[PDB]
């Protein structure tokens, strides 16, 4: 991960984490989530 | 009453011009929607709910 | 016009084109919101386009 | 007719989204100027000298002695398109006749969020980074040059050589200006 | 009406009777036999698709 | 109940009218996004303040929910200092150009230098070419050129 | 007047659309014109007619 000196650890992917998510992309999906609606893994089961 | 900007001038003059001696790498970050929900409606049980 | 009940809770209100001065809104009893007074004696008001 | 607003309440929320529709537009309305006027950091004023290389700007370029800060062309496009508008004032001062009508309906007109004299701003500053720094002034803090220079580096990037202006400079701002005021004659002429 | 019946969490008062939701849904009803707080929920629905 | 079908009819009407003009707007946005990311990721652009503000130089995209981010690196030039400058040089006679660059004088000697960065070298046959006299020019200045 | 209620509302849900269409249209022009603006005036662009 050697490029010219340059760092794009922030941004490739990193394989520790299961979801393959760079660090922005992990922010940007934390920023975005404090308001969906889009629950597609609710089902009939939601009987509560 | 709301300020458009800082007022500037610019040195113009027949012989003068302005030669950067650095230079500085701007990363800036750029936001664009692309799809938006996929939704679907029931019209028997939306007008007609049982 | 409001900063946000976070920051504060005072309000400014905007009449939509209305000369404040040829409309004397500041009737006694008998308005829309009749609780709203906001005769503003004190606190200046501004004329805008 | 007070009945008939209470029997209207019992239709729903009808009216909120279509007054939601009606300010998004205008929000809409208000950000198309504020992003393709407002592209500029800094409002720059052009020098008192107004000599760049023999070309004449001074039909473009704003003067004092009028009260609205336009352009010879500016005026005249407004001229040319004030025959319908707004109406100028929404005061009710005057109103006790076709926008009374409608505002004695409940349709209004809000006034834009930019005065017709920022706009102008906008644009002088404009005319005064593309004049006085070239393309400079749109990547950053505005670097000045001569005229002639800037004119000789487009030449250049449109692939003609730079000799060609610093040999034709007197030609090429007299072109320059026939063109300024032909087109000045076109927009004053009754075909708008 | 149609629907699931099962039984439900909500805390009625006891001048409280019918349960309702976010949108003129009678969700929770209360028995008119032996007391009983329960919920209504329309049965499994959903979209065909080939 | 055909008074509430029929309302509820419109409703849906409307609702249906809504979501086809959101997404013409998101269509609309989607291929802008799509026309950035094919113009600044898979090659540079020329377009100014497109991919970025500034020089744009490279831009590395970023997924994001029901959007994309991108990250534009542009090269923003910085710290100028004044510089007088003449449009052509007279050696022996005849108008001398720069090749690619500026002329520049720090008060004494005069230099050539690259428009976008203060590199100033002597001005030489190579780096000048000739074309006509001097005295068609407006704004030439004297001043050697070294023939190496 | 329930009748005459719903031609009204109808007639004004309309022009709502009507106004939502054009100012799309309106949109995409000052997209447009913001683009030529950037790309002619801030700098010199290569891009054909
Ligand atoms: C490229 O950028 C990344 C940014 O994540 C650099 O990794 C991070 O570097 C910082 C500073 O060295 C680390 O912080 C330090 O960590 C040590 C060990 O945990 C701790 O003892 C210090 O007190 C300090 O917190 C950070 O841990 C490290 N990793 C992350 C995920 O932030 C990286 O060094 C840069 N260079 C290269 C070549 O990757
Ligand atoms: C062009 O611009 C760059 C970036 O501004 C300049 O590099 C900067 O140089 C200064 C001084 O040489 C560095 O300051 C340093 O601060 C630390 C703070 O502890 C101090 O210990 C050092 O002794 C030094 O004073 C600064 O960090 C550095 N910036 C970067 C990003 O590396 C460069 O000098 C400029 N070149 C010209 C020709 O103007
Ligand atoms: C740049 O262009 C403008 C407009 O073409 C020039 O201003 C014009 O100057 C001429 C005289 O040189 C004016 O003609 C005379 O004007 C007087 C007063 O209006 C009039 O009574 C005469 O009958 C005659 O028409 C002309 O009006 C004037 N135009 C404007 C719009 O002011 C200006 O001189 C040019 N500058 C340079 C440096 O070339
Ligand atoms: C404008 O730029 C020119 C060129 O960079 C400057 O001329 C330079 O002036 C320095 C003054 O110290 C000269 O350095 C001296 O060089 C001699 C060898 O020739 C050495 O023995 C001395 O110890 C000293 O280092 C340098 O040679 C000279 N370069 C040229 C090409 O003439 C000039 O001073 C600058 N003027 C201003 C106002 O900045
Ligand atoms: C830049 O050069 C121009 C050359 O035209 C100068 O304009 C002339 O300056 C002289 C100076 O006395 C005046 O007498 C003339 O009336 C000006 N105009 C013309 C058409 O000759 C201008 O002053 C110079 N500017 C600077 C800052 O040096
Ligand atoms: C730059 O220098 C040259 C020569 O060093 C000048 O050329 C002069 O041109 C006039 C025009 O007839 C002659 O009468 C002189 O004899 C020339 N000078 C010499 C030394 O022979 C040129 O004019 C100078 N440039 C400027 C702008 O003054
Ligand atoms: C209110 O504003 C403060 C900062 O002044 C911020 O820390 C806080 O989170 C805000 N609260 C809400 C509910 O937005
Ligand atoms: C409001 O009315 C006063 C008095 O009639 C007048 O002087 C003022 O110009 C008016 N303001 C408007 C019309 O904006
Ligand atoms: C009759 O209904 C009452 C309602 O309170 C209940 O308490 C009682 O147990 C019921 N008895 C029978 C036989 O259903
Ligand atoms: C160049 O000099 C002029 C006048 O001395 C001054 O107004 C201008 O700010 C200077 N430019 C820079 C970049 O210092």
């Amino acid at each position: 991960k050697y490029f010219g000196g340059f760092n794009f650890s922030q941004i490739l992917p990193d394989p520790s984490k299961p979801s393959k998510r760079s660090f922005i992309e992990d922010l940007l999906f934390n920023k975005v989530t404090l308001a969906d609606a889009g629950f597609i893994k609710q089902y009939g089961d939601c009987l509560g | 009453t709301m300020s458009l900007g800082a007022e500037n001038s610019v040195a113009y003059s027949n012989n003068s011009i302005a030669i950067p001696t650095n230079f500085t790498i701007s990363v800036t970050t750029e936001i664009l929607p692309v799809s938006m929900t996929k939704t679907s409606v029931d019209c028997t049980m939306y007008i007609c709910g049982d | 016009i409001t900063p946000g009940t976070n920051t504060s809770n005072q309000v400014a209100v905007l009449y939509q084109g209305v000369n404040c001065t040829e409309v004397p809104v500041a009737i006694h009893a008998d308005q829309l919101t009749p609780t709203w007074r906001v005769y503003s004696t004190g606190s200046n008001v501004f004329q805008t386009r | 007719s007070t009945e008939c607003s209470n029997l209207l309440l019992q239709y729903g929320s009808f009216c909120t989204q279509l007054k939601r529709a009606l300010t998004g537009i205008a929000v809409e309305q208000d950000k198309n100027t504020q992003e393709v006027f407002a592209q500029v950091k800094q409002i720059y004023k052009t020098p008192p000298i107004k000599y760049f290389g023999g070309f004449n700007f001074s039909q473009i370029l704003p003067d004092p002695s009028k009260p609205s800060k336009r352009s010879f062309i500016e005026d005249l496009l407004f001229n040319k398109v004030t025959l319908a508008d707004a109406g100028f004032i929404k005061q009710y001062g005057d109103c006790l006749d076709l926008i009374c009508a409608q505002k004695f309906k409940g349709l209004t007109v809000l006034p834009p969020l930019l005065t017709d004299e920022m706009i102008a701003q906008y644009t002088s500053a404009l005319l005064a980074g593309t004049i006085t720094s070239g393309w400079t002034f749109g990547a950053g803090a505005a670097l000045q040059i001569p005229f002639a220079m800037q004119m000789a580096y487009r030449f250049n990037g449109i692939g003609v050589t730079q000799n060609v202006l610093y040999e034709n400079q007197k030609l090429i701002a007299n072109q320059f200006n026939s063109a300024i005021g032909k087109i000045q004659d076109s927009l004053s002429s009754t075909a708008s | 009406g149609t629907g699931v019946l099962t039984e439900s969490n909500k805390k009625f008062l006891p001048f409280q009777q019918f349960g309702r939701d976010i949108a003129d849904t009678t969700d929770a009803v209360r028995d008119p036999q032996t007391l009983e707080i329960l919920d209504i929920t329309p049965c499994s629905f959903g979209g065909v698709s080939v | 109940i055909d008074r509430l079908i029929t309302g509820r009819l419109q409703s849906l009407q409307t609702y249906v009218t809504q979501q086809l003009i959101r997404a013409a707007e998101i269509r609309a946005s989607a291929n802008l996004a799509a026309t950035k990311m094919s113009e600044c990721v898979l090659g540079q652009s020329k377009r100014v303040d497109f991919c970025g503000k500034g020089y744009h130089l490279m831009s590395f995209p970023q997924s994001a929910p029901h959007g994309v981010v991108f990250l534009h690196v542009t090269y923003v030039p910085a710290q100028e200092k004044n510089f007088t400058t003449a449009p052509a040089i007279c050696h022996d006679g005849k108008a001398h150009f720069p090749r690619e660059g500026v002329f520049v004088s720090n008060g004494t000697h005069w230099f050539v230098t690259q428009r976008n960065f203060y590199e100033p070298q002597i001005i030489t046959t190579d780096n000048t070419f000739v074309s006509g006299n001097c005295d068609v020019v407006i704004g030439i200045v004297n001043n050697t050129v070294y023939d190496p």
